[PDB]
């Protein structure tokens, strides 16, 4: 057993630096648990996007709508961190789709770390593939969580 | 100067029965969407600030408790029907709730409410002596139990969470009710228990009683975790000198004894661990909290013990092992311990937990689901609740009839004919009694998603043809052979459900006056 | 068309494009609906089919479904729909220019 | 306090909305098994859900839409 011991020049610094390490072990946790990762800075996102989006077409039946609104629903995440880091999302999206077509499928990030260029290949931002796995998965059963609720009772609070 | 009421309330005529229906349609329009394999679930928020999430009617109404004094009487006959049949308890609100829809328009139309429950009376006779012509009698017929019992859950979980994971689960439904006393099936003897972590296919039967494995405190696990034929005991007290949380001053008469009361009260947990080791235990169980002398005196005496035992667990054990539990340890026979053919220990949701295996004296199971959500293992459980019971109703009863609405269209057509021979008022009701039927059908097809327009009229002329079990496909949006596709449930569902369905129907629609007494 | 036309373009524009084309499906949706037709099920069956067909995939209302337009006598001129395009576009520039509203008198 | 953990700030939101606990548990569940998407998860379940509101409003049953969804999930796994 081991002990991480923190220090800082107050309270909310300790806190805050002490539970830093709480992500970073989760994520050295999985790694070691699951080899396989896969790069981050939502490229996943617009992969399975397109991927979602191609497949969409040949459906030719009522499912093209939820398979089209699905990859729409997974561009919110590229498109969440160029809002967050001052970006424009539409030309920042334009421009991840445009890249993983017109060049090479492989993964291509976003900006948001403020690093000289994207390609994640070369920043060393990475995911494991059992937590993207697990966030596409359980955010869609949520969703159906949801969506199959048709009524809804409260009563007071004892 | 004189007054009648004084804040006495009173409510008579005619407007009280239409207000009684109104009041009545609105439980059914609550439980309206809980209809079918793809019923939708509804959330409820309890006095007790829990949340309740389920699809079963008998749930939802029994937490509902409608307020008012008429519509209450579909909480009574859903409970009858919980009671007597243990399942339909949606569509005999459903069925009752239409039948009223109807009384409504007759009752304005000048139809007394004694015609109108009079041709109910009828109509659920007529249907009744059908719906037994249709019922078969059946049990393993060009197959085999498992054979039977394997397509039944299979059925149950189709189009689930576990539709790919069919193949894991219903084997788990089909020896949980084998696993029972084959004489009174009892779904309280089958356990389910929720493990968080895992994949939906890793998940466990056990014969035996599984344990939540509380344990966290320092020098544990030093004791044998295997028995090939243990003796277990279970006791209602605790075995610990010093918890992590509690604390005790020291008052004595001398001082030499200061040092003594610390001592003594180890002698006294060390002699009821003791005289537990006299007893000759291997397992020792406790709904109360054991430490750390207890596991290392037990140890020594090559006993495992494992304390905290939820109390509903405890008496499972008992009912496991076929022992007795006691309270004190001075008073224990060997004829209160139980015997299991396996104590072991599993790595089920990637964490270790303690559990008895291969109980010879067993009358229950333990099933245990695994998944990545807590919302994913409760769907796995309800999934498994319907599918368990239809594996008990199809060994249990084998008087059968097709479900999928087929009974209902096939009643219904039988009251549409007897319609050409009914004459006068009563011709009028037979036929409002028989529209009812078709409300089943319906709104499995609307709550399924399905055109309900396309496939009732596709059932009407199927039946018209004398095409008598098809009813509606939930795999495929069609109409199709619901007893050869083994879609049933037991003939007394049906005879059971229209009879009280038409009781409450009749007993709210004979109301007319409702007194309160307030103050 | 321009879904898939709008693939070759970049930033803003494949956005809009899309939108655009969107736009368009109000007239086959509410044919439908007029018609006493499921909206998602003719539209559907009109875009799958015109995998195949160009002109010849719409709604009659005459067979009540999507049927062939030349066979049924469906035609209309190309200066009908060629300025309902154009008209229709320039009505939505003048819209969003405005801005304010004054009074003079 | 001042934080921008998903996880501590979903736990300290205190709603009576029934719906909005159901995207609370969801984080929980993340946050207890993997412990990185426990913001991602409601984001995009949220984005599924909004995608579901113009679906429903054209037309689309929601459980054609739940169906829909969970194909497309499979979709996205085999490609990722």
């Amino acid at each position: 057993t081991v002990t991480c011991f923190v220090r800082g020049s107050n309270k909310m610094i300790v806190d805050e630096a002490e539970r830093a390490l709480h992500d970073s072990l989760c994520v050295v946790r999985n790694l070691v648990k699951d080899s396989r990762v896969v790069y981050g800075g939502g490229a996943a996102e617009v992969t399975m996007s397109l991927a979602v989006s191609e497949e969409a077409d040949k459906q030719r039946g009522i499912d093209q709508y939820a398979f089209r609104g699905f990859a729409q629903a997974l561009d919110t995440i590229p498109m969440t961190l160029a809002e967050n880091s001052g970006l424009d999302p539409i030309g920042t999206l334009s421009t991840l789709k445009s890249k993983q077509l017109k060049e090479k499928i492989s993964n291509i990030g976003v900006d948001c770390l403020g690093y000289g260029s994207n390609d994640m290949k070369e920043l060393f931002v990475v995911d494991p593939f059992i937590g993207k796995k697990q966030q596409i998965l359980l955010a869609t059963q949520l969703c159906r969580m949801i969506l199959k609720i048709d009524n809804v009772i409260i009563s007071g609070k004892d | 100067i004189v007054v009648l009421k004084e804040g006495t309330d009173a409510s008579q005529g005619k407007g009280q029965i239409i207000s009684n229906i109104n009041a009545c349609v609105a439980v059914q329009e609550a439980l309206k969407p809980t209809l079918g394999p793809l019923g939708s679930d509804i959330l409820i928020v309890t006095s007790n600030q829990k949340t309740t999430i389920s699809n079963d009617g008998a749930t939802i109404l029994k937490l509902l408790d409608v307020v008012h004094p008429a519509a209450k009487t579909l909480v009574d006959i859903s409970r009858a029907q919980d009671a007597e049949v243990g399942d339909g308890t949606t569509s005999v609100t459903i069925l009752a709730g239409e039948l009223m829809k109807e009384a409504k328009p007759f009752l304005e139309e000048g139809i007394s409410s004694h015609l109108i429950m009079k041709g109910y009376r009828k109509a659920v006779s007529l249907a009744v002596e059908k719906i037994n012509e249709l019922a078969v009698d059946i049990t393993s017929e060009k197959s085999s139990g498992r054979e039977l019992l394997e397509r039944c859950a299979r059925t149950a979980m189709s189009s689930k969470l576990i539709h790919n994971n069919a193949d894991f689960f219903v084997k788990m439904c089909v020896d949980a009710v084998l696993s029972l006393d084959r004489n009174d099936l009892d779904d309280k003897l089958i356990g389910i228990k929720k493990i968080p972590g895992g994949a939906m296919e890793e998940s466990l039967f056990i014969n035996g009683v599984a344990f939540k494995k509380t344990f966290s405190y320092a020098g544990f696990e030093q004791q044998p975790k295997k028995f090939n034929n243990p003796k277990i005991l279970s006791l209602n007290v605790e075995l610990e000198l010093k918890a992590e949380k509690d604390n005790a001053e020291v008052r004595v008469e001398h001082v030499e004894d200061y040092q003594a009361i610390v001592d003594a009260e180890w002698q006294l947990i060390f002699e009821k661990l003791r005289q537990v080791e006299e007893t000759g235990a291997n397992i020792v169980l406790s709904k109360l909290p054991i430490g750390d002398l207890a596991t290392q005196f037990f140890a020594d005496r090559n006993i495992f013990c494992a304390g905290r035992v939820s109390a509903d667990d405890m008496n499972r054990v008992i009912q496991a092992v076929g022992g007795s539990i006691q309270s004190t340890t001075s008073d224990i026979k060997p004829e209160h311990l139980g015997t299991c053919a396996l104590f072991e220990e599993m790595q089920i949701g990637s964490e270790r937990y303690n559990l008895f295996q291969g109980c010879p004296q067993a009358k229950t199971c333990t099933l245990l689901l695994r998944g990545g959500a807590e919302q994913v293992i409760a769907e796995v459980e309800r999934s498994l609740h319907d599918a368990i019971m239809i594996v008990k109703r199809a060994l249990q009863n084998k008087l059968i009839v097709a479900g999928g609405g087929a009974t209902e269209m096939e009643v219904s057509k039988c009251l549409r004919d007897y319609s050409k021979t009914i004459a006068g008022k009563q011709q009028m009701i037979i036929n409002a009694f028989a529209k009812a039927l078709e409300v089943i059908p319906r709104q499995l097809c609307e709550n399924a998603g399905f055109d309900a327009i396309e496939i009732l009229n596709k059932l009407r002329l199927a039946h018209s043809k004398g095409e008598k079990w098809y009813g509606v496909v939930f795999e495929t949006e069609n109409i199709g052979d619901n007893f050869a596709k083994f879609v049933w449930e037991p003939a007394l569902v049906k005879i059971n459900a229209l009879n009280s369905a038409t009781e409450a129907t009749n007993l709210i629609l004979s109301v007319d006056e409702t007194i309160t007494n307030k103050g | 068309r321009l879904s898939k036309e709008a693939r070759s373009m970049e930033g803003v524009q494949a956005f809009i494009w899309q939108e655009f084309a969107s736009a368009l499906e109000v007239i086959p949706t509410t044919l439908a609906e007029n018609a006493g037709l499921n909206s998602i099920k003719v539209v559907t069956e009109l875009r799958s089919k015109h995998e195949n067909g160009e002109l010849n995939d719409g709604i009659s209302v005459r067979r009540s479904g999507t049927t062939n337009t030349y066979e049924e006598h469906i035609l209309q001129p190309v200066l009908v729909s060629t300025s309902a395009i154009t008209l229709a576009s320039e009505c939505v520039k003048s819209i969003l220019r405005i801005d304010d509203i004054a009074f003079s008198r | 306090t001042i934080t921008n953990d998903g996880a501590t700030i979903l736990s300290q939101m205190e709603l009576d909305n029934e719906i909005a606990k159901l995207l609370v548990q969801l984080s929980k569940s993340q946050d207890d098994e993997i412990g990185d998407g426990t913001t991602g998860v409601v984001v995009l379940a949220s984005a599924l859900l909004d995608q579901a509101l113009e679906l429903i409003q054209k037309g689309i049953h929601p459980i054609k839409i739940a169906n829909g969804f969970d194909e497309a999930a499979k979709l996205a796994i085999s490609k990722l």
